[PDB]
């Protein structure tokens, strides 16, 4: 061990580093705010159109449309307001574990088991939707991906590799190692300039779309991460894992602010994000159920149980006037 | 027929 | 996508007769379709419309009874049917395609037509005031249309088409729901309106926009248009 | 060879001098952001059902 | 005596049960190709307590309460004979057999119903020995797919199963069938009276009151 | 609302190609294709008529055969696993000339009796297939069986050998009530492993007609 030492003396420096900046807790100020109440919400809308498991599921830009796939094979386009159906796209596999709407709404994208990446063009001539492009060169399953333009996409998978594509090469542009686990969520920055990924090594990262480098490394899960979510703000993010435990991080400090835990869950995390004020928390578990946490408070203030069997996805729109859960039942249920 | 108490004629 | 239609010709009154339309370059099951045909010296006239698969048929009543709409899927052909040919339906027959979803265009592409010669009240009027509106290169032009009826119905969506039909050609579509342009339009044309007046606005006038403009409602089942407004240099 | 090793000091002595703020600076500016939006979280004061698109539209 | 004292309770019980499994199984359940069955089952069950219910208290209804029990005896005979095709055939039954089929012999079994009722509407009226050989042909073919089923289980492949087929064989044998077997063979050969209403009357009466009252949970709550 | 009525008939007719596809796409059987790597999934997969996962669809006997091999998917399997869930049984293909060969066949049952016992497949069958045996034969006359089992206080013939091997593979189940192992011993240029996978999905398709008639 020439040089296998400083490293541990080094992660011990960065450690008493960032807890000398604890003079206070995110607790002992939030003593002094009034607590949200009680939240209610209820069902509106019911999507009936699935014959196996959901495993994914995106918003559109407009909090209108919202893109679904299961696992037999089928993409749907919805449409929230009327429950109708504008497009059914079937694909050349049936394992299918991500999906992601273009900001724009002239593309979609897919992925699974098949280790390859399929963009959908939706708005074209003759009628019809067509595999716009195929984007291979990863070596494991795909968890998630996520356009920043309609040129440009960010993709992870379980080969321990987040990748920076570009569509109309079909080449990679950047590639981002470092996660010893492999990653199974990825949440782009508001101002879309750099995303963080949590891997199964109870930890999460920061990375530079721009320059592709580690900025920082997050930690203090004791178990695998499944679900990631960037606060609005832009400084801070949540996260989930298997030991039923959620914590906000922020940007900043450069350390874990808050933690979300209950004495009477022992399931995971499959599902995170926030509100458009960034004061609510929206949680996905197994137990078929869903969580709301006050993000200042770290105290509950309602369920969302409508599914017979685990939630497996959930989604705020831009607006944030309403969210959806989507679960292995193959029904969708839209709340607000 | 002549044997057939109410419960026996239906219509 | 291409449009090819065929039939008709010298046809004495009160014969029959079949028109055939050819799909070449588009999903033709995936689309409903309409026949719209143009009298020599006036303006369009919504004829017939064939919703996809079949399921759902409309006609109009100069026609209804005496006419039939149908289309074959597996050869990707429409055909029209019409008996009892009176004097009054010798015109310039358009096939169209108009496909309806959410964020949909209808009325997108037209065909190219067949010549042919036979030698109520609820329905919304379209009228257009002007007629002939002469404006030299270079210069914002404004044409104005109005509306029997509001066309703004109940959940945001107000359903007026502006379509441009220069000479000797087929009409184009330029603008759906009277704020939205149609793809390989400039960006020259505008759309407003408050439901029952509205104005299209051609902007920086160049060498092509000359022709007739003809205002389009799709509230409601029979489709009408309106008079024609000439473009002259 | 050993460059594995070799590299992760590199990454970590880049992420160890960074500008790291208070806690107390970043919990405040948590508490600002979601007061002046506090108004404008339809899932926070349950809107109105005239506004509300998922109940009659 | 007053045996008529729980034949109407025996249906305040029976047609709630019905009610919940006509609209949980059809409400918030995907119906494959024998819950169709149930489902008709369901709805017959349904008309026949009605119709029982209000006999009961003590009109025009006899038809509609003779038709639900043909129907529902229809009913279970066929739910009989898809069980047993089930099993001789597989790989029919799993990727060859219409997927509409269900729905067809439901139809088709519910016109047979009315049919021989209107037929019934109109020493001429020999349509008592047709309703009577129906019955026995419905008995005939529910008891022949059960034994067929039976012996395909023990007889080759490697319980619970004995158990249920045993108890559904006893229903609708013992419980079902002698109503309308009294019914409509009695009305023309019979000559004595008292038993006509000690035990062939109530006891007719009910045991069909039973075997609808417990059919729901043989066949929707009872797994 | 002329233009919505037209939305609600496009709807209609997309909904009416998802169920025709949902019921041609449950007429047929799914089987998982798992087993230690160097096994003979190569061959099996080469008796019959015959990238991340790669799939094989073949028919017999008015039957349709949807083969799922995941092999080339290096990863943790609890992140996929859950995936395959309802397939209609598991083919384990297992070789029989690793007895010397490091020690494999122990990694072979650590992977059987980590699948087997899984909390997904609890009543998923399993058809279990032995393609190695001809050099079996000569190799366990050549050195005897204690390699791999010091506790095989048997005979060192073929018959007794495999025999024993066989007993540990079913040994492993904790669940001697809700599902079955079928075995089989395949050769090189034995062609029957067609018919005994008919077989075997025959009396699994009777077991889930059976529960799904409602019976027992």
């Amino acid at each position: 061990d020439q040089l296998r030492q400083e490293a541990e003396q080094l992660k011990n420096q960065i450690r008493d580093a960032r807890k000398a900046c604890a003079d206070a807790t995110l607790s002992q100020i939030t003593n002094n705010i009034d607590p949200v109440g009680r939240i209610q919400m209820r069902t509106r809308r019911t999507l009936r159109g699935h014959l196996a498991k959901i495993y994914a599921m995106h918003w559109g830009t407009d909090s209108r449309l919202l893109v679904s796939a299961s696992q037999d094979g089928k993409l749907i386009i919805w449409d929230s307001y009327t429950t109708n159906k504008v497009h059914a796209i079937p694909l050349r596999s049936s394992w299918v574990m991500t999906c992601a709407y273009a900001p724009s709404g002239n593309y979609v994208a897919c992925g699974g088991l098949d280790n390859i990446c399929s963009i959908y063009n939706l708005k074209t001539r003759e009628g019809n939707v067509r595999v716009s492009r195929e984007l291979a060169g990863h070596t494991g399953y795909l968890s998630c991906c996520r356009f920043l333009d309609d040129n440009q996409i960010v993709t992870s998978s379980g080969d321990t590799t987040c990748a920076l594509w570009d569509i109309e090469t079909g080449q990679q542009t950047t590639t981002f190692t470092g996660h010893t686990g492999d990653v199974m969520s990825l949440s782009l920055a508001p101002d879309t300039r750099l995303f963080v990924s949590g891997a199964c090594d109870a930890s999460a990262k920061l990375w530079d779309v721009r320059e592709g480098m580690c900025r920082q490394t997050f930690t203090g899960h004791e178990s695998d991460i499944n679900a990631i979510c960037f606060f609005p703000n832009g400084n801070a993010f949540a996260t989930g894992s298997d030991d039923a435990t959620c914590r906000l991080f922020d940007l900043r400090a450069d350390q874990e602010l808050m933690t979300y835990s209950h004495d009477n869950i022992i399931c995971g995390i499959t599902s995170v994000s926030f509100s458009k004020s960034g004061r609510l928390l929206l949680a996905g578990y197994d137990d078929f159920n869903c969580n709301v946490w006050d993000a200042l408070k770290a105290d509950r203030a309602g369920v969302l149980a409508g599914h017979d069997n685990r939630v497996s996805c959930l989604g705020v729109t831009d607006d944030g006037m309403a969210v959806a859960t989507g679960s292995w039942d193959s029904f969708l249920k839209i709340w607000n | 027929p002549e044997w057939w108490m109410d419960y026996q004629k239906r219509y | 996508v291409q449009l090819v239609e065929s039939g008709g010709g010298l046809v004495q009154p009160g014969g029959s007769r079949k028109l055939s339309c050819s799909a070449s370059g588009f999903a033709f099951s995936s689309f409903g379709m309409h026949w719209v045909r143009q009298a020599p010296e006036k303006g369009l006239e919504w004829v017939a419309y064939i919703s996809s698969g079949s399921g759902t048929i409309y006609y109009a009543d100069t026609v209804k009874g005496r006419f039939t709409i149908s289309r074959d899927d597996p050869k990707n052909t429409l055909f029209l049917q019409m008996t009892s040919l009176r004097s009054e339906d010798t015109a310039m027959y358009y096939c169209v395609r108009s496909i309806y979803y959410y964020g949909s265009s209808p009325f997108d592409f037209w065909g190219q037509g067949t010549t042919l010669t036979v030698s109520g009240s609820a329905d919304i009027v379209m009228t257009q005031a002007t007629s002939s509106v002469p404006v030299t290169p270079g210069e914002s032009v404004s044409i104005s249309c109005r509306s029997s009826k509001s066309l703004l119905h109940s959940n945001g969506n107000t359903y007026l088409y502006w379509f441009l039909q220069r000479p000797g050609q087929s009409p184009q579509l330029l603008i759906y729901r009277m704020s939205n342009l149609a793809s390989g339009v400039p960006d020259r044309f505008s759309g407003s309106g408050s439901g029952t007046a509205f104005t299209l606005t051609i902007s920086r006038l160049e060498a092509e926009d000359v022709g007739v403009y003809y205002c389009m409602q799709h509230l409601e089942y029979p489709l009408t248009f309106g008079a024609g407004t000439k473009l002259e240099l | 060879s050993i460059a594995q090793a070799r590299k992760l000091v590199e990454q970590l002595k880049m992420e160890a001098n960074i500008d790291r703020i208070k806690v107390s600076k970043a919990a405040a500016d948590l508490m600002a952001y979601c007061e002046a939006h506090a108004k404008e979280d339809p899932l926070l004061t349950p809107v109105p059902a005239s506004e509300n698109p998922f109940r009659e539209k | 005596l007053s045996l008529t004292v729980l034949t109407c309770i025996v249906s305040l019980v029976g047609l709630t049960g019905n009610a919940v499994v006509l609209w949980l199984l059809g409400c918030r359940m995907r119906r494959n190709a024998f819950s169709i069955y149930i489902l008709n089952l369901a709805a017959a069950d349904f008309l026949f307590l009605s119709g029982r219910l209000i006999y009961s208290l003590l009109k025009i209804l006899y038809p509609v309460m003779m038709f639900s029990y043909f129907a529902g005896l229809s009913f279970l005979s066929a739910v009989s004979t898809e069980r047993c095709l089930s099993v001789l055939w597989p790989i029919w039954y799993r990727c060859h057999r219409p997927t509409h089929l269900s729905a067809v012999v439901c139809v088709l079994l519910w016109a047979l119903s009315l049919l021989r009722s209107i037929l019934e509407w109109m020493w001429c009226q020999t349509s008592d020995f047709i309703t009577v050989a129906w019955l026995i042909f419905l008995c005939v073919v529910l008891c022949g797919s059960s034994l067929v089923l039976l012996i395909r289980i023990l007889c080759g492949s490697r319980t619970r199963l004995y158990v249920t087929i045993l108890l559904t064989v006893l229903v609708f044998l013992l419980c079902g069938l002698p109503f309308g077997i009294q019914f409509f063979l009695f009305l023309w050969i019979h000559v004595d009276r008292e038993v006509l209403f000690c035990h062939v009357h109530l006891v007719s009466i009910f045991l069909s009151a039973l075997n609808s009252s417990a059919n729901p949970i043989i066949y929707f709550f009872v797994g | 609302s002329a233009e919505d009525k037209a939305a609600v008939e496009r709807s209609k007719m997309i909904d009416r190609n998802l169920r025709e596809d949902g019921e041609k796409a449950a007429r047929e059987v799914k089987l998982l294709l798992l087993g230690a790597g160097e096994s003979g999934k190569s061959t099996i997969v080469k008796q019959m008529k015959i990238t991340g996962i790669v799939e094989t669809h073949f028919t017999f006997k008015d039957l349709h055969f949807k083969m799922f091999d995941v092999g080339g998917q290096r990863s943790e399997r609890k992140k996929w696993i859950h995936c395959f869930e309802g397939v209609t049984a598991i083919i384990f293909c297992v070789a029989l000339s690793d007895y010397d060969l490091v020690n494999r066949m122990h990694e072979s049952m650590k992977l059987f009796d980590s699948i087997c016992n899984n909390k997904w497949f609890t009543d998923t069958s399993i058809i279990l297939f032995l393609n190695k045996k001809d050099l079996f034969e000569e190799k366990i006359k050549k050195s005897p069986l204690t390699i791999c089992y010091p506790e095989y206080a048997g005979s060192n013939t073929y018959e007794e050998a495999a025999a024993y091997i066989q007993c540990q593979f079913e040994d492993l189940n904790k669940r001697k009530d809700t599902k079955e192992i079928y075995t089989h011993f395949t050769c090189a240029t034995d062609t029957k492993n067609v018919q005994f996978v008919f077989d075997a999905v025959t009396d699994v398709i009777i077991k889930n007609n059976l529960k799904d008639c409602g019976l027992f």
